[PDB]
C-alpha cells in the first residue's frame, strides 16, 4: 500500500530530529567534497596538458603539484570526518528508536507479548532497528548532495565547454525517473523480507524451546523440513530485494558509463577537427578535456550512491512497517493510568458486570459480579478452562476489560501500572524463573534482603529442604526454563517469591500444582498463614481442604454461578456439591 | 583464521558459480580501469595529433574500445552480483540446515549447556555472518590481485620502472594493508559477535519472563542491565566506524601517492625516450581509475574479524558429540513391550550426588504401573532414561528381554508414547499440533481425538486451521494438559509413559480422562507417574519412590495392609 508507505516515511523522518546537528554536518563536509574534487581535477588536468602540450619539465611545475598534494590530503581527511559524522547520526538515532520500543514492551505484558514469537520480537528489535542505519547515516545526508554536487560539477566545466557540460545533463535526467520505477515495489519487497526473517526466527526459537517434544515424538527428519522451507522462504525474499538493487544499479552504472564514452569520444574527435560546435570559438585546449573527463565520473558519483542509498531508505521503510503497527496498536488499557492508592492496606475488589477480553478481542470470562472486602480471602474453584486464571490476569493488569473492575473504588484501567504491581505479588500458573541463581530468583522481588528474611521465605515455601541436593546450595543456577529443578522444586521457588514481600493483594493459580500429598501440606499451612495477612485470592482444586477461606467463588463458562462459605455450599447441593463429589472416591 | 577451513569446503558443493562470480569481477574492473584507461590517453594522443594528423592517426579503433569497455563495465558487474549473491545464498542455505541438524541429537543435556537465545543468535544471525566469507572477504581478495597483475604485466611492455612503481604501490597494499587492519579489528569482530548474542539471549529472557519481572518490579532493574549490553553493543559497532573511516581515508592517500608518483616519474621519460607524448596520460589515468579494483578490499579484513568469530560459534555447535547414540540396525516395531529395568544408576552432568540408585522393577506387557514419591524424587528422571535421553551409569534398561541401546532411533519413539511433565505448545496450528504424532492421521482423526479429551471447543470457528501458541491463541494450563494427552493418543505406541497426565485438571475432568485413559491405553503398557492417591486400584502395581530409590513395590491393596 502506497498510503502505508508514505505513513512509514513521516514516521521515520520524524526520529531523524535527534540527530539533526549531525545530518547538517555530513551535508556540508559532502558538499566540501564537491570542491575539493574539482580542485584536484583541476590541478591534474592543468599539469598534464603543460607536459604534454607545451613541454615544460616538470622541475618547473611545483605549485601545481603542491597544490594537488594538498588538494588530495584534504580529501582523504574529509571522508574520515564524513564517515564518523554519519556514523554518529546513525546511532543516536537508533538508540533513540529502540528505546521506544522497549518502553512499549514493558507496558505491553505478557499478554502483548505472546501475540508474536520471542524470537520474532528479536529480529525486529535487532535486525529491524539496526538496518535503518544506512537510512539515516547515508541517505539523508545524500538528498542534498545529489542535487549540490553534479551542479556544481557542471558550472564549472560550462567556462571551458558548453557542450562537455551539457553531456553531463543530456544524460542526467534519466537518473532519478530509471531509480523509482525500479525502485517502486523495493520497500514492499524489504517488507516482505523481513516477514520472512521473523517467520525463520520465530519459528526456529518455538521448536529449539518445544525440542523435548520434538525428540519424544522423532520429529528430527519432519523439523529439519520446517526449517528448509522457512530458511527458502527467506532466501527468496532476500534474492528478490537484492535484485533490485543491482538492476538498479546497473541501469545507473550504463548511463554513468556512456556518458563517460561520449565526453572521451566528443573530445577525442574534437582536437581532430571532425566536430567544431562545442568551444566557444576559440581552439579546444587540453586540459579542458582532462578536467571533463576526471569529472565525468564525479559528476555522477553523487547520483550513484544515491540510488544505492534509496535502498537503503526503502530497507527501512520495510523494516518500520512491523515497527510503526507494533506502536500503533494499543496495549491493555487505551491511557496510561496515573492514579495511585495510598495505603498499603489490603484492597477491595469490586465487580460490575465485569468482561475480561484477550488481546486479539476474544472474551476470555463472562459478566463477573463479586465483592471481596479488604482482608478478606477467596477460592475460586470450577471447571477446566472456564476463565478462572483470566480473571487473575485481569487482577494484574495484563489483560483488557469492558466492565468495571475497581480497587478500593479506583478503576484498574486508571491506576498507575508501576504503583500498582507494587502492591500486588502472586504465583502464576506453569511458573517460570527469570533470574540466574536460585537466590536470584527467591530474592527477585527486593534483591537487597537480609539473610534472616531470605531463609524465611526459603522454609515457608519448602524450598530449604532440597537445598543439600543442589551443588552450590542456594546460590546454584537454575538453568534455562529452570532445567536444573524439577517441577515441583521449582514450583517452590515460585512460591517462595510471593511470601517474600508482603503486599496488599496476593493472588495465587495453583499455588501447589505438582506437589504430591506430603509437600503440598507444607506449603498449604504457609499460605493459609500468609494468606489472612491481605486480600487473598487463590484458584485451587483441593476441595476439601478449604473449610475456613471467606468465601467461594465456584466459576463456570466465565461467570461466577455460586458464591458462599464452605459450610453451606458443600450441603447445599448444585454445581460445588457435585464437582465436589467426583472428588474424593 | 584456521577455523574456516571447514567452510571453505563449502565451495566446493558450488565451484562453478562460485568461481564465475570471480572471473566476472576481474573482467569488470579491467574494463572498467581500460575506460578511463583508454580515455585518458585517446585525448591526449589525439591533441598532440592535432587537425593536421586528422588522416594518419587512427581514431575509430579507439573510439570503439570505449564503447565496448563501458558496457562490459556495467553488463560485467551486473551479472558478477546476480551470479555471486545465487550461489552464496545457497550455500548459505546448507550452512543453517547443517547447522540445525545437530541440535535435535543433542536434546537434553547438550542444549543446556548453552542458552536458548544465544542459540537462536548462531543459527539464525551468525551463520549470516559467516555467509559474507565470499562475497566480502574472498571474492574481492582475489578478483582484485588478479587485476594488480593484468595491469601490470601489460603497463610492462610500456616501461618496466614505471610498471612496478605502479604495480608495487598497488600490490604492496594489497598484502601488508589489510592484515594490519585485521590485527587491528580483530578484537572488535569478537567483541560484536559476542555483544549481538548477548542482547538477543537478555532480550529474549526478558520478553519471555515478562510476566514475572513485571509483578516483582524487576523488568526496569532487567531492562537497566539488557541496555548496558548495547552499550557496549554500540561502542564496539562505532570502534568498527572508526576503522572503516581510517582505512578509506588510508587508500585515498595511497590512492594519491601512485597518482603523484605516476604524474612525476612519467614526465621524465616513457620507454626510454625523453618525450612520451601521449604516453603521460596512460600511465596517469590507470593508476586513477586502477584503485577501484582495491576498493572492496578495504573493509574485507573487517568483516574477516566478525566472520571468524561467527566460524568459531558455529565450529562449537557443530562439533559437539552427543552423549546417546543410536545404531542403524532397522527393526520391527513390537506389538507388545515389557521392559524390565536391573540397578540403574544415573549421575547428572557436572554433578557430585546420584538422581537414580539402583532402581530395578520389571514391568509385563500389558501391566499398568504407578509411581509415586515425594518431589524431586527421580520420577520423571526415570521416565528419560526409558526415552534415551541419557545413558544410564553402570544400569541395564532392557525392552522386551532386549537392550535398549541396541534399537533404532526411528523405532524407538514408535514403541514409546511419553506425556511431559511440561507440555510445549508450538506456535504451528491446531492440526500441526497434533500431527507430531501420527503425521499420517485425517483431520476426521484428529477432530475425533479432541472431542474424546474434551477439548470440543477448540473446534469452534477455525478450528483445526486456527493457530496455537505465540503468535495465536493461547491455550490455558487444563487445556494444555490434554492436549499433550490427545497427542501421546494419537501416537498409539505399545509403551506409555504418563508423567503426571491429570495435572492442573478439576474433579470432574480428571475422571473424565482416567476413564478415557483406561479404555484407550487397554492392553499397553502404562508407566504413570502421579502425585494423587484416587483411583489406583486398578494398577497392577505401585511403586514409592524415596531419594531416587524405590521404597515398596505391589498392590494398592497390599500396600495399603502394610501400612
Ligand atoms: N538438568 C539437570 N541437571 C542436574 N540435576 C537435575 C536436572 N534436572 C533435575 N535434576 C535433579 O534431579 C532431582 C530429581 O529430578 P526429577 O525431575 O526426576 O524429580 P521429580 O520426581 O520429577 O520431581 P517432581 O515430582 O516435582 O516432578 C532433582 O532434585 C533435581 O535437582
Ligand atoms: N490468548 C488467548 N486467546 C484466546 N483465547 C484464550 C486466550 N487465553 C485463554 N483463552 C481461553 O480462555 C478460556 C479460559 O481461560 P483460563 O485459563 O482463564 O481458564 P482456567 O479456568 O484458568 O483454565 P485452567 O483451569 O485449565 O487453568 C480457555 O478455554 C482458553 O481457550
Ligand atoms: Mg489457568
Ligand atoms: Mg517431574
Amino acid at each position: 500500500n502506497k498510503s502505508r508507505q508514505k505513513e512509514l516515511t513521516r514516521w521515520l523522518k520524524q526520529q531523524s530530529v535527534i540527530s539533526q546537528r549531525w545530518l547538517n554536518i555530513s551535508r556540508l563536509l559532502g558538499f566540501v567534497s564537491g570542491i575539493l574534487i574539482i580542485a584536484q581535477a583541476w590541478f591534474m588536468a592543468r599539469i598534464l596538458q603543460h607536459m604534454i602540450m607545451e613541454n615544460i619539465p616538470r622541475e618547473a611545475l611545483l605549485l601545481p603539484f603542491t597544490l594537488l598534494v594538498l588538494t588530495f590530503v584534504l580529501r582523504a581527511w574529509v571522508v574520515w570526518l564524513r564517515e564518523r559524522v554519519g556514523y554518529h547520526a546513525g546511532q543516536h538515532i537508533r538508540f533513540a528508536i529502540r528505546r521506544q520500543v522497549l518502553d512499549r514492551l514493558q507496558q505491553a505484558g505478557p499478554a502483548w507479548i505472546q501475540g508474536k514469537p520471542a524470537g520474532s520480537w528479536a529480529t525486529l528489535v535487532l535486525e529491524q532497528i539496526d538496518d535503518m542505519h544506512d537510512y539515516y547515516a547515508r541517505y539523508l545526508p545524500q538528498m542534498a548532495l545529489a542535487v549540490s554536487v553534479p551542479l556544481l560539477i557542471v558550472v564549472a566545466i560550462f567556462p571551458s565547454n558548453w557542450a562537455a557540460a551539457l553531456i553531463l545533463l543530456g544524460t542526467a535526467p534519466l537518473i532519478p525517473l530509471f531509480m523509482a520505477l525500479v525502485g517502486m515495489g523495493a520497500a514492499d519487497a524489504n517488507r516482505r523480507n523481513f516477514l520472512a526473517l521473523a517467520r525463520l526466527s520465530g519459528h526456529f526459537l518455538d521448536r529449539l524451546r518445544g525440542m523435548e517434544t520434538l525428540r519424544i515424538f522423532g520429529r528430527g527428519e519432519a523439523e529439519i523440513e520446517s526449517i528448509r522451507s522457512a530458511s527458502e522462504d527467506f532466501r527468496q525474499r532476500t534474492m528478490e530485494v537484492l535484485r533490485l538493487a543491482f538492476l538498479s544499479s546497473g541501469i545507473l552504472e550504463f548511463f554513468t558509463s556512456l556518458s563517460i564514452a561520449l565526453v572521451a569520444v566528443y573530445f577525442g574527435f574534437s582536437y581532430l577537427g571532425e566536430l567544431d560546435f562545442g568551444h566557444y570559438d576559440t581552439g579546444v585546449t587540453l586540459a579542458a578535456g582532462f578536467l571533463a573527463l576526471i569529472l565525468a565520473p564525479e559528476f555522477f558519483q553523487p547520483l550513484r550512491d544515491l540510488g544505492t542509498f534509496y535502498h537503503a531508505k526503502a530497507q527501512a521503510v520495510g523494516a518500520a512497517d512491523s515497527l510503526k503497527t507494533f506502536m500503533e496498536t494499543p496495549l491493555a488499557h487505551p491511557q496510561r493510568g496515573e492514579a495511585e492508592l495510598a495505603s498499603t492496606d489490603p484492597v477491595t475488589i469490586e465487580a460490575e458486570e465485569l468482561f475480561i477480553t484477550s488481546p486479539e478481542g476474544k472474551t476470555l470470562a463472562g459478566p463477573l459480579n463479586f465483592t471481596l472486602p479488604a482482608g478478606q480471602r477467596a477460592v475460586l474453584v470450577g471447571r477446566s478452562g472456564s476463565g478462572k486464571s483470566s480473571l487473575l490476569n485481569a487482577l494484574s493488569g495484563f489483560l483488557s476489560y469492558q466492565g468495571s473492575l475497581r480497587i478500593n473504588g479506583i478503576e484498574l484501567r486508571d491506576l498507575s501500572p508501576e504503583s500498582w504491581r507494587k502492591h500486588l505479588s502472586w504465583v502464576g500458573q506453569n511458573p517460570q524463573l527469570p533470574a540466574a541463581t536460585l537466590r536470584d530468583n527467591v530474592l527477585l522481588a527486593r534483591p537487597d534482603a537480609s539473610e534472616q528474611e531470605l531463609q524465611a521465605a526459603l522454609d515457608n515455601a519448602w524450598v530449604s529442604e532440597f537445598l543439600p541436593l543442589l551443588p552450590q546450595g542456594v546460590d546454584t543456577p537454575v538453568g534455562d526454563q529452570a532445567a536444573r529443578l524439577s517441577v515441583g522444586q521449582a514450583q517452590r521457588v515460585a512460591v517462595a517469591r510471593a511470601l517474600l514481600n508482603p503486599c496488599s493483594l496476593l493472588l495465587l493459580d495453583e499455588p501447589a500444582a505438582s506437589l504430591d500429598a506430603h509437600s503440598e501440606q507444607r506449603v498449604m499451612e504457609a499460605l493459609n498463614a500468609a494468606s489472612l495477612r491481605q486480600t487473598t485470592l487463590m484458584v485451587t482444586h483441593q476441595l476439601e481442604d478449604l473449610a475456613d477461606w471467606d468465601v467461594i467463588w465456584v466459576m463456570q463458562d466465565g461467570r461466577i454461578i455460586e458464591q458462599g462459605r464452605y459450610a453451606e455450599l458443600s450441603v447445599a447441593g448444585g454445581p460445588f456439591a457435585t464437582l465436589l463429589a467426583h472428588r474424593q472416591e | 583464521m584456521r577455523a574456516l577451513l571447514p567452510y571453505l569446503a563449502l565451495y566446493k558443493r558450488h565451484k562453478w558459480m562460485l568461481s564465475l562470480g570471480i572471473v566476472l569481477a576481474i573482467v569488470t574492473l579491467l574494463a572498467s580501469i581500460g575506460l578511463l584507461t583508454l580515455s585518458g590517453w585517446f585525448l591526449s594522443a589525439s591533441a598532440v595529433a592535432g587537425v593536421a594528423g586528422l588522416y594518419s592517426f587512427n581514431y575509430m579503433l579507439p573510439a570503439a574500445g570505449v564503447r565496448g569497455a563501458a558496457i562490459t563495465r556495467t553488463a560485467g558487474r551486473y551479472f558478477e552480483r546476480l551470479v555471486s549473491h545465487d550461489a552464496t545464498f545457497r550455500v548459505l542455505q546448507h550452512l543453517r540446515i547443517y547447522t540445525f541438524s545437530k541440535l535435535l541429537p543433542l536434546s537434553p543435556a547438550g542444549l543446556a549447556r548453552y542458552r536458548q537465545g544465544e542459540l537462536l543468535n548462531r543459527v539464525v544471525a551468525d551463520v549470516d555472518t559467516l555467509d559474507h566469507l565470499y562475497l566480502r572477504v574472498i571474492s574481492p581478495l582475489v578478483g582484485a590481485f588478479v587485476v594488480i597483475m593484468v595491469v601490470t604485466i601489460g603497463l610492462s611492455f610500456l616501461d618496466f620502472t614505471l610498471a612496478f612503481t605502479l604495480g608495487g604501490i598497488m600490490l604492496l597494499t594489497l598484502f601488508l594493508m589489510p592484515p594490519l587492519f585485521y590485527r587491528a579489528g580483530k578484537s572488535t569482530g569478537q567483541n560484536l559477535t559476542h555483544l549481538r548474542g548477548q542482547y538477543r539471549q537478555q532480550l529474549t529472557a526478558w520478553l519471555q519472563g515478562q510476566a514475572e519481572l513485571t509483578i516483582f518490579g524487576a523488568s526496569d532493574r532487567y531492562r537497566t542491565q539488557l541496555e548496558n549490553t548495547e552499550i557496549q553493543w554500540l561502542e564496539a559497532q562505532r570502534r568498527q566506524s572508526e576503522l572503516t573511516a581510517l582505512s578509506q581515508a588510508i587508500m585515498l592517500l595511497i590512492g594519491a601517492l601512485a597518482v603523484i608518483l605516476m604524474l612525476w616519474m612519467a614526465s621524465g621519460g616513457v620507454g626510454g625516450n625523453a618525450q612520451p607524448g601521449a604516453l603521460i596520460a596512460l600511465f596517469v589515468f590507470c593508476a586513477l581509475a586502477a584503485f577501484e579494483a582495491l576498493a572492496p578490499v578495504t573493509g574485507a579484513f573487517q568483516h574477516l574479524g566478525q566472520v571468524i568469530a561467527s566460524a568459531v560459534r558455529i565450529s562449537d555447535l557443530t562439533d559437539q558429540k552427543p552423549e546417546v547414540t543410536f545404531p542403524d540396525t532397522q527393526t520391527r516395531v513390537a506389538d507388545r513391550v515389557s521392559l524390565t529395568l536391573r540397578d540403574v544408576q544415573f549421575t547428572y552432568p557436572e554433578q557430585s550426588q546420584q538422581a537414580l540408585k539402583g532402581i530395578s522393577l520389571q514391568v509385563n506387557a500389558g501391566e499398568h504401573i504407578a509411581i509415586l514419591g515425594r518431589t524431586g524424587c527421580g520420577k520423571s528422571t526415570l521416565l528419560q532414561q526409558l526415552t534415551r535421553a541419557w545413558d544410564p551409569q553402570q544400569g541395564e534398561i532392557l525392552l522386551n528381554d532386549s537392550p535398549i541401546a541396541s534399537l533404532n532411533e526411528a523405532a524407538l519413539r514408535q514403541t514409546i508414547s511419553v506425556v511431559p511433565q511440561r507440555v510445549h505448545l508450538f506456535s504451528a496450528t491446531l492440526r500441526d499440533n497434533l500431527l507430531l504424532a501420527s503425521p499420517g492421521s485425517s483431520d476426521e482423526a484428529l477432530s475425533e481425538i479432541l472431542r474424546r479429551v474434551g477439548l470440543e471447543k477448540l473446534l469452534e470457528d477455525a478450528g483445526l486451521n486456527s493457530w496455537l501458541g505465540e503468535g495465536g491463541r493461547q491455550l490455558s494450563g487444563g487445556e494444555l494438559r490434554r492436549l499433550a494427552i490427545a497427542r501421546a493418543l494419537l501416537h498409539d505406541a505399545p509403551l506409555v509413559l504418563l508423567d503426571q497426565p491429570t495435572e492442573g485438571l478439576d474433579a470432574t475432568t480428571e475422571s473424565q480422562i482416567l476413564e478415557l485413559l483406561a479404555e484407550m491405553m487397554r492392553e499397553k503398557t502404562v508407566l504413570m507417574v502421579t502425585h494423587r492417591l484416587r483411583g489406583l486400584s486398578r494398577f497392577q502395581q505401585i511403586i514409592v519412590m524415596d531419594n531416587g530409590q524405590i521404597i515398596e513395590q505391589g498392590t494398592h491393596a497390599e500396600l495399603l495392609a502394610r501400612q
